[PDB]
């Protein structure tokens, strides 16, 4: 499909940032993660960023390894999230979903049987957090034959040979951590940028857009929510979508 | 784009976040220079004379052999300044952060060995350690924990994941991405993303090599075999990397068997894992059915890194190496027979390699056989474990 | 009648029971005629190089000394196989148990380091090893009775007087008394009776010779001083012999000094005791106005021998060698020193020299002094008694 | 003086061996010991042999380590042991009186000293356990100037030249431990000899003077007797009598 171009041309039709949340899959109950899942639809949430539990989830803070943990408390497999994924798909057809995977779920049972399992359920991308463009070959190219977007973390100091490959290789948007290089990848006609680091605040989503970036990615900011919120599954509710309504309203 | 190779067939690889690939050809730029430097070298051998104790001695056990027609000698690793072998590579990875500008050292450890060894050669190189340990291991190190505070390293519990080993491997790597520009990240085995399996062989190969003089010397000719546990590979690696070229020399590393294969409960991912993506490279690891990383299990803790490095799983493929498992009751018997024979107290880590050689001649009793062992450390460490569990019985 | 001076000076002699006069003549002929022997001597050497581990390093200190004009070196003993210099002469006493068609071993052993160590030489040379020790020394040496067992020695606890070192070394004689046909007595410093200090010393000066080949390697010259511990003289003495002809080399003995010597609780008889006769010598001991034979009191219990070797109470009578003391509260903050700045975890008796090289460095910052302290033993044993210590401040 | 020449010329003129008892002084406590010594005399002992208590015995077995324990309870000194011993004699004018020392004790506070304290309070003899003859010199003549007998250890083993010293250096009696070696202690001109291994029966007492010896030196028999009877001071006398009457009825 083409969800990310589909969504960015009707976000650039309304001169319109994209606001896109990242949750973890079934943090803290599968069925209280579907909730979430749809309150921050609801409350305006352009796109999403989906986290699939992992053991050693090294290249995530602290409130993200412990997202993790509350999802293997409660027993989320993979397989679980995928029926989730299929479900959130069934429930909204427009939505772009993307994952944030870590190398060994996708490479355990066969890439191109992960890929799939992508396409099947209907994932628009995945980003694989430990696999460098150096080493992202088979990735990619599975990515690709399944219709699925490769997403490529563009390092803040990232070289103008890594600019080109992220260009090169990346599809549906640029994961983006003096605007150089946001103008860079333009230059060289990459996906267009998300900003993804530090956006807790309805301030930070207007800058990144400002900067030129097509909107931006806030994570931990939402996880902290159901963190803060355990206790209370009804409020946490309405404190996500009273959160993601600001930060969408931002984008504006 | 690397210099070197960062392959071994289909295994190894550098299996990090972008932002960590910096850090790595850094590195890999350092470490091809410094190898290329006569001066580097030079420096590294004094440490190596000087302040390790290298070379460090090959020893027959005449007791042990008497009757069959095996030779066996120890390579005497547990001679080696700080008890075990880590010593050679942490000394060359200390003068390779210098090299490099860098003033801080990070180090991950599970029973606490790495860490003592990372200490050590900070003290000695006036470098400011920090240490990642699972909040587990430093609850059940209190010995190793107490060795690197005396010598100025600062010990950070790991409470995160099922906080042991592979946690404290994660948080000392989150922190080198961030500090990389003035921190070294001195890695504990011959394992992780190139180029740590290379630089860590390079840093341990004049073990292999000494053998090869010593038993040159000594006997006229190579060994049959050269025989050394397996954990995360470095001290294995060490002693096979100068004997590869050397066809007629079997190499036979000995991965943890814990209570038996079949029970599950082992440290062997060489032979009885998965394959797998994670610490930066592929290779094979414990993990679940649907790809989460798991332990090893060993009495000996020393052995429980829950894959393997990536040249040994290439040996192993080609045929080159071959690989083996001792159970724990294979190792505390190979642990009381050198005590009491050779009065040498081994490292429970190194009783595994010993065990091997110990079944390879009371199988074949009348097989002419000349064995060397790798004993990597020495096993005052282990002598209440040995104790509780003698007692138990 | 003898071949050998029993005497150095005044001090020494063959103070033993009529019945045991034998077994010590029987000893010092098979010691003279081992002297002669160079295939005793060949084989002695080849036990030291490939199972012991010799020569040990000599590690320079500029870290400690940066900013003075004093060198520090560093005779590393604790890198001998069994992490002191006991290793050295009972792999030499064995051999003369052997020469003598012995096939027993009897040892006595405060501490417990000369416990294990006769222990770990009488498995390499299949000796029957018994151990002597005061049953409060059992109790408060767990670790290194169990190394004793697992190497296959007999420990027998002594319950008689104090029940501590000496009360063993009485018993271990009245053992040696009936069963000398057969079992040689393995005594463990260089005091007691001759033959003893001369065979110990002979047995031990493979230190300073080394010592002064690799000081002449390294600085071309001869040390301004040697300094090492005295507890019962062997390490001392086997630094120092080597050296006695060269006049210009300072030989400084550290006795310990405990709680203070002006406390009463300490261990230094040679400067702080009474000439009396005991343990078949005579030499200063610790002692009562009324002769009673008392205690040495030290944080290092490796020290506590009551008396000291006759050659040093000999050497400081006329001058030669210098003897002093540290308090336990030095030896504490030499070990933490050690341990920060150099990697090195040092025996606290060895902490004692070490302690009074760095008195003589910081009290005179701007004299030159090229100094060489025995390190000898590594002090893993003691990081639980450090850190105790440190813990209740 | 002339205790052991006299006493022995006495015994020989009834065709008699000797029986000595050891003990040590102040065991278990100084007046006991006094009484238990008077008993010792009064049953028929020819001369004594008396400890005085060192804190490492490195020549006595468990039974006289014992002894000297039960003495160092009581506090007992080798200051106070020589007030006993002068006591001793006052009471007992001929009866020879030997001390076994150890060689600190000798020479804690000078040699001379020592001899002429033993010669002060009418001791007859010093055997000093731990001085063999080789390191004798300076021992043996102290003793000699100040009318001491020094008394040497003859080992069953003893070969040609020790048995050549023993007889020129020793006086007052020779401590022995096929009965070869009295007859050539008896050629060499030696002081007489007294048997002191093994005597805890009457039998061995008849049996020592058989051989040609002039008595029998007994004290772990003694010892164990006071060590069995401590908590009856009483019948620790009466068996004392009752037992040295017995050994020395042995040597008529
Ligand atoms: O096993 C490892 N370290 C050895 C620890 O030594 P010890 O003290 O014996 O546990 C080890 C550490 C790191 C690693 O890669 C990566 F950094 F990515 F995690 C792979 C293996
Ligand atoms: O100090 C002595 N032994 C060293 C014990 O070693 P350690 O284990 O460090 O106590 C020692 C042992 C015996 C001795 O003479 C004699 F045999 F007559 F008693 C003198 C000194
Ligand atoms: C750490 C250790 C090992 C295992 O690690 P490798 O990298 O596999 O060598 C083995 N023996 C000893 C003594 C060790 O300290
Ligand atoms: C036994 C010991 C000593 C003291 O004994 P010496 O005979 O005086 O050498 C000192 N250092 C170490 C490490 C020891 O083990
Ligand atoms: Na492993
Ligand atoms: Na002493």
């Amino acid at each position: 499909m083409e969800r990310y171009e589909n969504l960015f041309a009707q976000l650039n039709d309304r001169r319109e940032g994209a606001f896109v949340p990242f949750v973890t899959l079934g943090d803290p109950g599968i069925e209280q993660s579907l909730k979430i899942i749809d309150t921050l639809i609801d409350a305006g949430a352009d796109a999403l960023e989906l986290g699939v539990p992992f053991s050693d989830p090294l290249a995530d803070g602290p409130t993200i390894q412990n997202a993790n943990l509350r999802a293997f408390a409660a027993g989320v497999t993979p397989a679980q999230c995928f029926e989730m994924l299929a479900l959130i798909r069934e429930k909204h057809p427009t939505i772009p979903i993307g994952l944030l995977m870590y190398a060994n779920l996708v490479f355990n049972n066969g890439i191109d049987a992960f890929y799939a399992r992508c396409e099947q359920v209907g994932v628009d991308s995945v980003l694989v957090a430990d696999v460098p463009v150096e080493e992202s070959a088979p990735f990619r190219q599975a990515a690709l034959r399944h219709n699925i977007a490769p997403i490529f973390i563009c390092p803040p100091n990232a070289d103008d040979d890594l600019l080109r490959q992220v260009a090169s290789y990346g599809r549906g948007y640029t994961y983006l951590l003096l605007h150089h290089l946001i103008e860079k990848l333009k230059e060289y006609h990459a996906a267009p940028a998300l900003q993804g680091f530090g956006i807790s605040s309805p301030e930070q989503v207007s800058a990144a857009v400002r900067a030129g970036a097509a909107g931006a990615i806030s994570g931990s900011a939402i996880v902290k929510i159901i963190e803060k919120n355990l206790a209370s599954p009804k409020q946490m509710l309405a404190e996500l979508r009273s959160f993601v309504s600001a930060m969408k309203a931002a984008s504006r | 784009t690397t210099l070197l190779n960062p392959y071994f067939g289909e295994f190894g690889g550098m299996y990090v976040p972008q932002i960590l690939m910096p850090a790595l050809n850094q590195l890999e730029e350092a470490f091809v220079s410094a190898q290329k430097d006569p001066e580097f070298q030079a420096q590294f051998a004094d440490l190596l004379k000087n302040y390790a104790g290298r070379p460090t001695a090959l020893t027959k056990c005449q007791n042990i052999t008497a009757g069959t027609r095996t030779t066996l000698y120890l390579k005497r690793e547990d001679l080696l300044h700080g008890g075990a072998h880590k010593t050679n590579q942490v000394l060359g990875q200390a003068l390779l952060a210098k090299r490099m500008g860098k003033s801080e050292i990070i180090a991950e450890t599970g029973a606490g060995q790495h860490g003592v060894a990372s200490a050590l050669a900070s003290a000695l190189l006036g470098l400011k350690c920090r240490i990642y340990m699972g909040a587990k291991d430093v609850e059940r190190q209190s010995p190793n924990v107490f060795r690197m505070r005396l010598m100025g390293a600062e010990v950070i519990p790991v409470h995160s994941g099922s906080a042991t080993l592979k946690d404290a491997c994660n948080e000392a790597l989150r922190d080198w991405s961030g500090s990389y520009e003035t921190a070294h990240y001195m890695l504990g085995t011959a394992a992780g993303p190139h180029p740590y399996p290379t630089i860590v062989r390079e840093f341990q190969r004049m073990i292999g090599e000494e053998t090869k003089a010593q038993i040159l010397d000594k006997e006229g000719r190579l060994p049959d075999a050269v025989i050394a546990c397996v954990g995360g590979g470095s001290n294995a690696i060490g002693m096979f990397a100068d004997f590869i070229n050397d066809t007629s020399v079997g190499l036979i590393g000995v991965e943890p068997g814990g209570h038996g294969i079949e029970t599950g409960e082992h440290g062997a991912p060489l032979k009885h894992g998965r394959v797998g993506i994670y610490f930066g490279m592929k290779a094979p690891m414990m993990q679940t059915a649907d790809g989460q990383i798991e332990e090893s299990y060993s009495i000996s803790a020393g052995l429980d890194f829950p894959s393997v490095g990536p040249q040994h799983a290439y040996l192993n493929s080609i045929g080159r190496a071959d690989y083996v498992s001792i159970t724990d009751d294979e190792a505390l018997e190979a642990f009381k027979t050198l005590c009491r024979h050779e009065g040498i107290i081994p490292a429970l880590e190194s009783s595994h390699a010993l065990a091997h050689a110990l079944k390879m001649m009371r199988e074949q009793p009348e097989k002419e056989q000349l064995l060397v062992v790798n004993l990597s450390g020495r096993g005052d460490k282990d002598i209440f474990t040995v104790h509780d569990i003698l007692k138990a019985r």
